[PDB]
């Protein structure tokens, strides 16, 4: 039965389901973010503050591993929740029509900016797109710094370079990645509430876009 | 005002959107009579309170309660008014209200056909009696009518059916009617939100109309 | 003028943006008696003084203050004051000032109902006496009408109600009354300004309308 | 519920919150961009005045990297404030409706020229657009000069590169990276006066993009 | 002509666009008297200059002098005119010429309302004596009416306005009235231009309408 | 005060400063672009009557270097004074509106001849867009020209080189780079010279894009 | 028609386009009378030249010459006939050509102001004696009127009003006007073109209009 | 003064200035272009009915290098006239209006096709659009050959490759190079008369777009 | 004088030019097309039924190289033809206007698919746009052919690569470019035919696009 496998997947991604994640975003998910910020703050000025030689390129540091793996992990995790939310709105998406469509613009509004969050701010994609990589730093954030200190790690220990701006660019990579971080944690925090706002205020026609009262008919 | 591919009229579904923002209104037949109870927005202290009434006599015998555009209301309640009183003209009383409610209903379909103008966003109850009964009507911006035993319109209109459509009972007393229509209305309001003197008129069989004084609703709060 | 989705008739509110834009007036009733207070756009020594005219008698019991496009309003006087004397004809006085006022409104209301034309962007005071007592309604472009104690309309409206709503008490006698409006309008100016002098006209029952000349008004200042 | 999870938003960021930047911005924000721009100046005309030899391939010049360092800083501190402000707007964007949006109109108006600011401006993204970069130099200034210096010093410093043009070019890259932060800064300046002005101009719009007063109806 | 989102008429905005390009004319009050003076943009000695003149006679009591499109100015003139005669027939005379612009004005308005038909692009000076006394009214496109001392339209108003507010003063005899008027109208005239011969009129208390002949004009210059 | 604020921007940069810049570009710098396409057409002379070997790889030519640092110098200036107009302008754009837009149309239309003239004219930007770079040279021509002769000398001064196309190349370097200032220097002018035209016919609107006559009410 | 944010007219200056594509006509005045010459656009041998003149009487004291729409042209002058019979019935006379021309220019007029129709896309140049004299008037799309000593419509306008600018002197013999208008008309065909014998038509005080014949007009060629 | 700054602009470069390019471009212009033509198609014939060794990878041939310098010698021609009728229409281009702009299209008109003739044509600018390069060969036709070329040349000089492909590229490369100058020429005539048609048809609009002739008020 | 230098311009480039064009290619052309058609099949054929060595990276086909050779000299002529139908429609383009474009729309029309076929079905541009290169083949496919086998030729021949699959991708080289060559005709064959047939339904209203008949106005 149509209309019971529609109920089913309905009844297994409910307005509760994204209630949940935006109460939790409003609570833990800003408080996690505006944390992964200070780190970030800190392990930057630790670095500001350094003098580095080659024993720098011979060791990755800690510290800064640590502030990029809790930043991914958070990601990971706003990820999958926007997911849910996007869930229950598409599923939702009713009859295609040329009318009764205003709440299905509302519908469509509120997944465009879900879309954005999961594709432009977080960089979750393989590949960005024409548009470019808005977000300081994406997701896969881990990969990007290691991707990025291995070449100047391997130039500088071999001989060794012997490019005096090759080993400040060592601590430039290792500085620019957490500033990068603060940028992002930063940006990230502006959608979120963006989406909370917008959830919030448009829950109703997400759920119910389009409202039954054939009233002039019999 | 044309149609949709789906055959619907939309300039008349959003003019019932009009409707929706306004005070909520009853109706409810009791025995030998009916009766129309209506909430009101008063804001201000500067306002005249005894005036521009949400309830308003059509005849002696006939009053209605409106909901949406105040204006488009006054002057559907002036037609309905003069319609009465060429009917009366015409044959020397009002023999059934219903037909009243259809001639001011079919001024507003005119207005969901001909273009040039738009619908009255205007929702009304005609209640009174004639020689059937007592009647209780309701018409909408399509110019629809329904009959009913009890009713209701404005921004309340849903809370106030499904109160009265579990309590409500044929051939009360009017005390217990008014009790009713009161606590109807009530279940209305907004978590928190009290009632603050509401008009009250009724009609009994070889009665005229009777407006309720400010002391004698009080008594019902 | 036509409904959007939500029911609403944006170019009734857009008529209502040029209101805004008008000069301040006032109304307020008193101890058997109305009065009427208007502020007055004067700038230039070039322009005359006396034939400026912003309360208008409508007859010699009944004047309006008006608010927004200047010619609109001219015209609604001019409709006003022949409507008044058409009543008086008919049936040898104006027994109530609100059906007079309703034909005004309802002239407004057909120009938002029917194509061809747009709304009147007008906002008017009505003040007077009639076999009810002293009267003071305002109507707008929506052809929307109420009855009160004490209202204003124009750019400094909001000011003005609040005053009002904070320091108005009825049964005043005129002097207090006219110098409680005065304290009103002023505190609807901006920072550090007079208020050069306004019109002010008023009423009580048993007489007809007075209009207070430069220098009686200049006592208040 | 609801309505305290929005009010809880709204009342973290505030008007005042936007303002305070808006003030800042018109003050001390400009101010540090014409110091910047006056350091750029004095440090591109001690290399114009140079002959450089391999010795200059030796040392990275540590004029320049403080002034390359302080542009970054203050593109740093204006992208958080910028964030501020968006999200002051961002969480004030009303229910969606198909009327009623003039005064959305103006929501979305600025929060482009701000976009505009951090995207384009202050090239903070990890990657740009189709439309390219139009500032001079972006955020991560400090790298782009390092990274584009180590190159040629390590072709000058090796089996040494004889280039003539190669030397000349390491101090066009010391040159032109003063140069772009004056650029940059001037580009900067006229950016930021124009954001305060559409504040300023538009902030009651901003805070209260619609207006209630529905006495039509009873 | 409908409202935009701010309460503005655009169509009306922009008539007044048209009248700002006309010829800068000037009215104003003198001991007993009004007088007009208009410029004109001779523009080749084809032309006859006696023909088609700014300053039109409405009655031997009262004159106007337009700016803005030259046709629509015909037709206002040509109403004023009749409308003053069917005032004349039912009264036996014109006591107050307020009421005539009024009707001008009236007829203006009505053009801004109604769909189908433009705005007028014209404004009007109206001059004239009447029972109160010299009157000097101006009219826009809206059928906005000032009544006035001094007072100036077309494309040089700021200017001769400008210094009228400056030099104007009232009761002054008629040749200095004239005297400053043409000093106020060679204040507007751009980098070097030299004013050519305007056209003249006046009133006095008692008497009719005087234009003054080219010969005459000159004796100013 | 918002109001002092504003009015503190529009006094410190008045239509005099946009008019200043205006006059300087319709005499001083018009006549300086001129001398140096002059400039680059000797130099582009003296190389077309050349023939190359690899002495001409051991040294770059200082009359081709004066050229091009000559034609940055104006470069630089005219940016800073384009930023002046474009300052002028965008701190007089009014309220944002859905009326009353004639003049601000204006604003727009002169600030995109302005950005034009900045991004794709004088190639100010990093990376250039979707559009590509479509004057001969942009700002960095300079660094352009070392970065493209360094190559082709480290090539045929090494075991060198034998290809003779390769120090063809060489020579063709020098000409072309010299010709791209010819060309760009007549690009230039006749884009200073429609914004000269364009400012002088609109600046009215460009300082009051809106005249106040609310003669309709009261 | 309806005005640009400039307060220009589109609609009326496009039908102003159709008229410079007219051919060349023009008049002047000489010693007591007027007179008219018009080019022909002759395009085919097969046309019979002795009709469809381009020079229309409207009575025998008064004459018009068109250029532009020749449908619109043909129903204006049918109009200013009827309108000179009607004058001529209800007075006995035509006193001053004047108020037919503004008859004619009234209807084109309203032409630009009302919805529903598009302008006229003609101008009329009239000529003939009236009681003031010899009388020379133009009327263009707009209804814009101006009365000359000489004139010309069509596509050689410009270059025959410069040259009648130069060359032009009043109160010339009747043969020395009409060998100036072959001049002028001559040098409005620039390139090397020869004028083929156009249409001459003239009037002196005392006397009815008088159409030079095909032999008579080759005299000045 | 406002007024004479624009006369002083508009009296430099007159209608005068852009005709006597048109003149040109219709006589000598085309018959050079002809004439190169010509030149590229014999040396194309050559270079068939030849059989390549490595001695050709040894010198440049001097037949073909005269073919394209003499093209690129007409194409940067061709670039400066087409600005000066740039310049004449440019500073022409009226106040801006949202009326009365049937002439303001005209001078837009005209001057995309000259903006096509001189960034797609001639291929000016120094990066190609997203629209790619459509001409057969740009304004550095020169520098491509040579480039081309010398990469081939080195392969096959040295340990000196063994492909016999690579040499029969070699000989494609100088056949390819002719035809492309065929090519272009054949292209470049075809957009220069239709400039040539553009301009004489529309000149009266592209001089004077706006015609006044105010005779409604009074 | 300008209308003569318009009439020699029309008169130097007739309808009976263009016509000229499509009457040949309506023969010859296609029977040409036809021909490299097969003999195209008929190398691609061989290469099937053969297994390849290192001997034949040791020499380049002749028989592959007369069937590419062919084409481009097709190609050549097809754009040359091409243009001179071109130049017939842009020198009759009339006044530019907003109206009365009718015929003008059907100028622009096959001007738009003759500059289809020059530029993406020839492949005729130095670089293909953002819309790719839709022709399996284009001009320089000599070339083409000549770079992809001379990399594997070197690979192969060094000591040479052991790569099995190498081995086959010379073959297949050999192969594909016999394919495109068969698929390139016949894509080339439906868009000569396209036009032809637009031409001879529009060319009235190319070599006329308006026509007069002012019976109107008198």
């Amino acid at each position: 039965k149509r209309a019971a496998l529609i109920q089913n997947l309905r009844d297994s991604y409910t307005e509760t389901s994204s209630f949940a994640v935006i109460e939790e975003w409003a609570a833990g998910t800003l408080q996690e973010i505006e944390g992964i910020a200070k780190a970030a703050a800190e392990a930057h000025g630790v670095i500001r503050n350094s003098t580095y030689g080659r024993a720098q390129a011979e060791k990755s540091p800690e510290q800064l591993l640590g502030v990029l793996q809790r930043y991914q992990d958070l990601c990971h995790n706003v990820y999958c929740q926007a997911e849910t939310i996007r869930t229950v709105i598409a599923i939702r998406i009713p009859e295609h029509k040329e009318e009764d469509n205003l709440g299905v613009a509302v519908q469509h509004a509120v997944l465009k900016i879900i879309d954005e969050l999961e594709i432009k701010t977080l960089g979750s994609g393989e590949k960005s797109g024409s548009g470019g990589a808005p977000t300081p730093i994406g997701m896969y954030a881990l990969r990007e710094y290691l991707s990025a200190r291995s070449t100047v790690e391997d130039k500088l220990l071999g001989g060794g370079s012997q490019s005096p701006s090759l080993l400040l660019e060592l601590r430039q990579i290792d500085a620019d990645f957490m500033l990068k971080v603060e940028l992002a944690t930063t940006h990230l925090s502006t959608m979120v509430r963006a989406v909370i706002n917008a959830y919030l205020l448009n829950w109703k026609k997400l759920i119910q876009p389009r409202t039954g009262s054939d009233h002039m008919v019999s | 005002t044309v149609f949709s591919p789906d055959g619907r009229l939309f300039q008349v579904e959003y003019a019932r959107e009009a409707v929706k923002k306004g005070s909520t209104a009853l109706g409810m037949k009791f025995a030998n009579g009916v009766l129309l109870i209506s909430d009101k927005k008063v804001r201000s202290r500067l306002i005249e309170q005894n005036s521009i009434e949400k309830i308003q006599l059509i005849d002696d015998y006939v009053a209605a309660v409106t909901s949406g555009l105040v204006a488009d209301a006054r002057v559907l309640v002036d037609f309905a008014r003069i319609s009465a009183q060429q009917e009366k003209v015409t044959y020397g009383s009002l023999v059934n209200i219903e037909n009243l409610v259809k001639r001011v209903a079919d001024q507003m379909q005119q207005y969901t056909q001909y273009g040039g103008v738009r619908p009255y966003g205007v929702s009304l109850i005609f209640a009174g009696i004639d020689q059937i009964g007592p009647r209780l009507f309701d018409c909408d911006p399509a110019g629809t009518i329904n009959e009913y035993k009890a009713t209701a319109i404005g921004s309340g209109k849903d809370a106030v059916v499904s109160f009265l459509e579990r309590e409500y009972k044929e051939n009360l007393p009017e005390k217990e009617a008014v009790t009713l229509g009161i606590k109807a209305l009530k279940s209305s309001l907004e978590e928190g939100e009290e009632l603050k003197a509401p008009e009250i008129a009724s009609i009994t069989v070889g009665n005229k109309y009777r407006i309720y004084d400010q002391e004698e609703v009080k008594k019902f709060l």
